[PDB]
């Protein structure tokens, strides 16, 4: 919706006298904006803008260029209250995160990860508003076992993996030191056979492919004790069933069987006076 | 560049009665048009523009617009050009990507996925201009072997998966399932101590948390194999040239041992 996390706005490279005023004059253009947050020795701070498309284009459209003889750097803000959750059921939706979630905190976006086809992936990202929400969230899951549906079960919620794929990597940021230039040696190219750099490469190889393996075998024994559960449901579920009426009906006959010698005895005390 | 592959946008929701001319004039304001692929029956199109900023004015100002009674849908399609790469060097980039996987084709983009303080997650993925070149890069590195350092890493190629994050499960075609509906009967709830959800709830927790250990146990061992591997690259270096400077050594003894016999014999 309008102001929240995701327009967040990570602007840096301040001339060293940034004021409030100027860069609330430089957002006049975009619109109202909310939390001015300014650390002036550093040269950045923290803006919130009006909508996810106001964010995105003012971030687009105030970067890269000069203020002051110092280019803007304007790029997106990571989310400080992400989650994720696993182990969802087979038959979940966005709006379920939403409303269950909701529970929580507000929740600014949830999705449901889908692949191409439209078959869910059994993952979820979860953005509250708020860190400590966040963590009360996290916790609360983590100890209890939130359901999500009949089918009883739970779902595991961890910190979101937040992953950029935006800058990548430019040349300015690496070190360039002289592993650098060690790591830069000779330009990428393959590996004529039967030389060293081919063998060793094979055992890298090798090693990967016993990476495969052991992920695949570790999954196969997850997915086989899943449908070993999945088929044991309706016995525990009866077992459950039977357990709880015989112990209700133990506990009622113990309390006909007391209410009975209660009344027996203050009826022996009466007729004996 | 311009017109690239990540300027093709999807436009969903499309009435059937529509034609190209009007299809431009709808972005006619964001400059020329490029590619339009229009299908009547279906109800959706593509079109392609000239840059990633243009692009994503269009895709937030077009968004949730009504059109003859339809709201507009405008999203991105699927890169189908794309090939996982990974087991990168930490000292990796983009155009170096660019660079080495350019021999199998032209190349639109290819970022080096990094964690949030930036640093590489060793991993990375590349965006091919055409389909057929990245099977062919896939190929290549497949049976080939393509190294990106000094330092003997080879990259192992696979095909990338296609995972929509903006968009969720819609709430609609959930609803389709029959069942769907009785499932949610019961609301979201924390089960309650002693029911039994709440025992076969904690027998879930009890599974994840040994498929977690057994993770954990598997990124462990691996990065001890890592670092095995790596503390013995001088080992096999000097290993390979003793060897080679052996067998040299052997045919030249060999050599030597037949002319000098030649030789005696003519003496």
């Amino acid at each position: 919706k309008t102001f929240t996390q995701r327009s967040r706005l990570f602007v840096g490279n301040l001339p060293p006298d940034i004021t409030e005023e100027e860069m609330r004059k430089l957002f006049e253009k975009y619109g109202k904006a909310g939390e001015v947050f300014i650390h002036k020795d550093k040269g950045f701070g923290f803006i919130r803008l009006e909508t996810r498309t106001l964010a995105e284009i003012a971030k687009v459209e105030l970067d890269n260029m000069p203020l002051r003889g110092k280019q803007l750097r304007v790029r997106f803000a990571c989310h400080s209250a992400s989650l994720t959750v696993r182990n969802l059921p087979q038959y979940v939706s966005n709006e379920l995160l939403e409303e269950a979630f909701s529970v929580f905190g507000q929740v600014e976006r949830a999705v449901v990860i889908v692949d191409d086809r439209g078959r869910p992936s059994g993952k979820g990202i979860v953005e509250f508003s708020g860190k400590p929400a966040a963590r009360k969230a996290l916790d609360r899951c983590s100890e209890g076992s939130f359901l999500l549906t009949t089918f009883p079960r739970p779902v595991t919620v961890e910190p979101m993996d937040q992953l950029d794929d935006e800058e990548g990597l430019p040349e300015k940021l690496v070190i360039k030191n002289q592993q650098f230039h060690k790591e830069r040696e000779q330009p990428p190219r393959f590996a004529q056979p039967g030389s060293f750099e081919y063998e060793y490469a094979m055992r890298w190889k090798a090693l990967i492919e016993m990476e495969k393996q052991q992920q695949d075998q570790v999954d196969r024994n997850i997915k086989e004790a899943r449908e070993k559960l999945e088929m044991e449901m309706e016995a525990a579920r009866h077992e459950h069933q039977v357990m709880l009426m015989r112990q209700d009906l133990m506990r009622r006959q113990e309390e006909l069987r007391r209410m009975e010698e209660l009344h027996n005895q203050e009826v022996q005390k009466r007729k004996q006076l | 560049k311009t017109y690239t592959q990540r300027c093709r946008l999807f436009v969903g929701n499309l009435p059937a009665d529509i034609t190209e001319d009007e299809f431009k004039r709808l972005f006619a304001k964001y400059g020329e048009p490029g590619e339009v692929f229009i299908n009547k029956g279906k109800g959706f199109g593509f079109i392609k523009l000239e840059s990633r900023a243009l692009a994503e004015i269009a895709k937030a100002e077009l968004d949730d617009t009504p059109m003859r009674g339809r709201q507009l849908r405008v999203r991105f399609a699927t890169h189908a050009a794309a090939l996982s790469v990974r087991n990168l060097s930490p000292y990796v980039s983009n155009e170096l990507l660019e660079e080495a996987f350019s021999q199998f084709g032209p190349i639109e983009r290819a970022v080096v996925i990094v964690d949030d303080r930036g640093r590489s997650t060793g991993k990375g993925i590349v965006e091919f201009a055409s389909k057929p070149a990245a099977r062919k890069a896939f190929e290549r590195c497949s049976e080939g072997v393509f190294l990106l350092t000094t330092t003997p890493r080879p990259v192992i190629v696979e095909p990338l998966e296609q995972l929509d994050d903006e968009d969720g499960l819609p709430e609609k075609l959930a609803q389709k399932n029959p069942m769907y509906q009785k499932e949610r009967e019961t609301p979201p709830r924390f089960a309650q101590h002693g029911t039994f959800e709440y025992e076969y709830s904690q027998r879930w927790k009890s599974l994840d948390e040994m498929e977690k250990q057994q993770r954990e146990q598997v990124e462990k061992n691996m990065k001890d194999a890592k670092d095995k591997l790596e503390s013995e690259m001088e080992d096999a270096y000097h290993e390979h040239q003793a060897n080679l400077l052996r067998q040299d050594l052997m045919r030249r003894q060999e050599e030597l041992r037949r002319m000098e016999e030649l030789h005696s014999q003519e003496m």
